[PDB]
């Protein structure tokens, strides 16, 4: 039980910059939109239908008054049905990013990098932040993320579910009942990857990721005695480089949905190279 | 030419805070 | 079964299939909920524990909008459906005075009795109307793609007079012909104020009552149907008692919040 | 005045 000045330090401005940039009441998240109320080129097509499940949520919306609308969406009846809680997703996408944005800028070891790798950084793990921050308002025993006023809600067993990678994720680090401290480490050790195409300062990069995970396996050794947490870091590890395969993937999905129905912000065209 | 390619991230970028 | 009877109850339905849009298709733009004076407040707040349903929307797609009211937790949350009512409300209102304009009977008659058999009877043709999409198996209003669905309370139901109305008149499986016969008594009520020729209009429900009374003599068996038109009259006194506590009802809302469309300004006398 | 205060009544009748 000890960690030493530096690694106190160093998960201190973490936890600050969690603190100052992830409002996790999402009560700055308005203005936002809400579903209404050949050959080769239908093969884009079925593939596309495809990536959307399981991607399907409900979508509940709880006025301030006590009252509550809540959406259902169509079932796929072949078309742009389909497509109906896109432009939503890409306003709460956008909303999240730019969080992940200003979580990174208040870090000192980020803001000494050059404006390049910084760039690179965000574009690379963008979507990895989001999700774990997503993670922490999950519920796992109703299947929902729990976003302030607003909740999304899995369509209603678990083998199947487990069978979308980002789902079998979520459940998978939910178990793992992390603390803070340990969701804002794996935000640093997945922001500051070497290995993002782009990175000039490689070094640097992967010399700070370092640091973090070993801050990250220090904090665990002076509070997980349980042995609830064995392996816990390496687990943590482990997730980091599924997250990783998981955002390789579903950025494919992005591009494949975008080129059949563009619905991508201008923010998000940037971050996934659109 | 990161930056250019990049406006709004790069804009985010500068206002800091 | 006289031919007079049969032309006077075409008249009325082909009136009622002019101007009922029972798929409500025509029902749009309309506003959703977003996403001393003590004494005034104190009652028009249970005004308002009494206009509660909950609101279903179903897109085109196969979507599905639901909206649950919020629970009275002290102010500008009761008002939350208002704006929704007042539109749908209208729509209904014109149907209403479409299905008036169409028949001879109420053409003839001056304009100023048009006007005063309008404003009386506005409120209660719209809930006849009601009836017709009423399921009373889900306690449910079914508008087309819009429906509205009762809030159950911890019988209960059959306390409120114009839900116990709505079960009651539902029970008595009336045919479209009955229906448009209520209208047309409700419709031309002698005893509206503002009347001027209420010789006219008393001879003219008359006609209809006898009519209605005929067709049933006439369509309906017997024993289990004998007391049907009594029935019917006693439903319509009913509404008639209920429109003028719905009204009362409105006038102080719109005192302490305005919300009613200019069409509904003029049919219930606001200023 | 009964016309007089109700113009939009008046003129869905007249139409
Ligand atoms: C494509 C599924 N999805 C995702 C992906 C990237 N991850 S997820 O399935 O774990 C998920 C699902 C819902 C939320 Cl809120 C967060 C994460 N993020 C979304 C945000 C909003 C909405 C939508 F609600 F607009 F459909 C859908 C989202
Ligand atoms: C206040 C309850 N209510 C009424 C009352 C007077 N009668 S009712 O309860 O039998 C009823 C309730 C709902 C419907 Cl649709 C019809 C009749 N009429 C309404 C019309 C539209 C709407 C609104 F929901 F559109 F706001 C609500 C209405």
């Amino acid at each position: 039980q000890g960690l030493t000045e530096e690694q106190r330090m160093m998960i201190r401005e973490l936890m600050d910059a969690q603190m100052k940039t992830f409002d996790t009441t999402f009560s700055h998240f308005k203005n936002f939109r809400l579903p209404g109320v050949s050959r080769e080129e239908a093969a884009k097509w079925s593939q596309v239908r495809k990536d959307l499940c399981s991607l399907k949520v409900s979508l509940q919306l709880r006025g301030e008054d006590g009252s509550v609308w809540n959406y259902k969406p169509p079932a796929d009846s072949g078309g742009k049905e389909i497509f109906s809680l896109l432009p939503h997703m890409a306003d709460m996408s956008t909303y999240m990013f730019k969080g992940i944005i200003s979580f990174a800028k208040v870090i000192s070891y980020f803001r000494d990098l050059p404006i390049e790798d910084q760039i690179s950084l965000l574009k690379g793990a963008a979507f990895e932040l989001c999700q774990l921050r997503f993670n922490t308002v999950f519920n796992a025993e109703t299947g929902t993320w729990e976003c302030g006023r607003l909740s999304y809600c899995l369509e209603d067993g678990f083998q199947q579910l487990l069978l979308e990678p980002m789902l079998k994720f979520h459940y998978m680090l939910k178990k793992l009942q992390l603390h803070e401290e340990e969701y804002v480490l794996m935000q640093a050790i997945s922001l500051f990857s070497p290995d993002r195409p782009g990175v000039l300062q490689h070094r640097v990069v992967d010399q700070l990721q370092e640091q973090f995970a070993i801050t990250l396996k220090s904090y665990i050794e002076c509070n997980r005695p349980q042995p609830a947490h064995r392996f816990l870091f390496l687990k943590i590890m482990a997730m980091l480089t599924e997250l990783r395969s998981i955002n390789a993937q579903h950025t494919q999905r992005l591009l494949r949905i975008q080129d059949i129905h563009p619905f991508a912000t201008p923010l998000m065209q940037e971050l996934f190279g659109i | 030419s990161l930056t250019e390619r990049h406006k709004i991230l790069h804009r985010l970028l500068q206002e800091g805070s």
